[PDB]
């Protein structure tokens, strides 16, 4: 499944991810584009933050979705 | 160069809105002195659009992308890194630390060889802590030694730690290369528990508090990754200056 993660500037990029996926998984899919380490990636689907530990699957993120990366102190 | 005003003009392009949306940006291919402020703020106007306006932006990021941000550590890692090491042409530090790494102990064991007459940067992606953070080593004849620029989210085993607030006197605050090595290389392993809070403190805490580290939360066992490289202070200052000048030319 294709997502997008956008940052607070705007920036896009494209994720590939399976349901089974941990949210873990996918910050280290971000962490390959913006080096960032996943302890500090916080990602938002629309309106949560996501923990780490559930899945794709858990949050049934869908095709198309676009997930939030906020870079920022909370 | 007044190497101590370097870190304080930093501080002042934080602390003004435009100058912290020059800074904190996070195009990493191209050069940090070609960010453009209509143009970063045309791409907030067009992201904000796409969630429905600034209202359910907010009520669906949780914060506001027009806002100053305080950058988490890889976020400001990153970009001082470009700001002291761009030249002639872009540097990528996502690309660099990737191609370029050394680990802990290549550090230690390479730091006694670099030129005096020369200035170094180490981009520093600590897979213990969580946590990146950079070590500027410039040229110094008395006795080389490093200075850590960092911020901190505050999720690994140390506090909440705002860039500005780092820098003003921590990050002036020199480290030998002995105390460098002690952090970077296997020697940490050995430590004590005591030892190992009161070294990270005594480096990253802004209060140099060992009550400050979660010793639980440093991961066992893990390393380091380093990308060093040689800078110019020169283009460190002009960059700076060319940020500046964006405000001041506004
Ligand atoms: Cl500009």
């Amino acid at each position: 499944m294709l997502i997008k993660v956008k940052t607070l500037t705007g920036k896009e990029i494209e994720i590939d991810i399976e349901p089974t996926d941990k949210v873990e998984r996918i910050k280290e899919r971000v962490e390959e584009k913006e080096g960032i380490p996943p302890q500090q990636q916080r990602l938002i689907y629309s309106g949560k933050q996501m923990n780490d530990e559930k899945t794709a699957a858990d949050y049934k993120i869908l095709g198309g979705s676009v997930l939030h990366l906020v870079l920022a102190l909370r | 160069i007044n190497t101590i005003k370097l870190i304080d003009d930093i501080i002042a392009l934080h602390n003004d809105p435009k100058g912290n949306k020059l800074l904190w940006n996070d195009n990493w291919q191209d050069k940090i002195i070609n960010r453009d402020l209509a143009n970063i703020f045309e791409k907030i106007d067009e992201s904000v659009s796409e969630l429905g306006g600034l209202e359910m932006y907010q009520e669906m990021v949780g914060v506001n992308p027009y806002d100053p941000t305080e950058p988490v550590s890889g976020l400001s890692a990153q970009n001082i890194f470009k700001l002291m090491t761009e030249g002639e042409h872009a540097v990528d530090p996502v690309e660099m630390a990737q191609t370029g790494k050394i680990d802990g102990n290549e550090f230690a064991e390479s730091v006694d060889q670099l030129s005096s007459a020369k200035n170094y940067v180490a981009l520093v992606n600590d897979r213990r802590l969580g946590h990146m953070f950079l070590i500027d080593i410039p040229s110094n004849d008395q006795e080389t030694v490093g200075y850590i620029y960092q911020s901190d989210l505050g999720q690994g085993a140390l506090p909440p730690l705002k860039i500005a607030d780092w820098l003003n006197s921590r990050g002036k605050d020199a480290v030998s290369l002995n105390k460098l090595k002690k952090l970077l290389s296997r020697e940490f392993n050995l430590l004590s528990d005591d030892e190992k809070r009161a070294l990270i403190s005594e480096t990253l805490d802004i209060h140099k508090d060992v009550s400050n580290v979660e010793l639980d939360r440093i991961k066992r066992d893990r390393g380091v990754d380093i990308y060093l490289t040689e800078y110019d202070v020169n283009n460190f200052y002009e960059n700076i200056e060319t940020l500046k000048s964006k405000l001041s030319n506004y």
